[PDB]
């Protein structure tokens, strides 16, 4: 029963974390370029 | 059965704390975006409320 209970407590957790990554997704975006920004050192921003 | 019952006034304490702090959310959600055209996008209505 404690093993039901913490596997429905994981699966509504993980239901949790999609819907606010549901949330976080946007409808549309913009791939990000390196030197964006122009000048704006955000090199630390960079997912490379 | 005592140490049932106390655990149990323990989770009774616990679903009541919760219930009032969820009362709390519900009031402002109706003060919020129900009575009003709020901008919370996904707070209660997901996408532009
Ligand atoms: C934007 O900020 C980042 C990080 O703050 C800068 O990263 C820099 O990257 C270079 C390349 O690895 C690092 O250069 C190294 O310098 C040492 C001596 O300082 C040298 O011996 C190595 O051979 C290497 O060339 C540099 O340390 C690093 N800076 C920092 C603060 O970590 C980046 O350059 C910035 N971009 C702009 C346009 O300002």
């Amino acid at each position: 029963k404690i093993n039901q209970a913490l596997h429905g407590a994981n699966l509504r957790q993980d239901d949790s974390v999609r819907n606010l990554f549901a949330s976080v997704k946007s409808s549309q975006s913009s791939p990000i370029i390196p030197g964006f920004g122009g000048d704006f050192n955000l090199t630390l921003l960079e997912p490379v | 059965r005592l140490t049932t019952l106390n655990a149990f006034v323990a989770q009774q304490l616990v679903r009541s704390e919760s219930a009032a702090l969820s009362a709390q959310l519900a009031k402002d959600k109706v003060n919020e975006c129900v009575k009003a055209q709020s901008k919370r996008s996904g707070f209660c209505g997901q996408g532009t409320h």
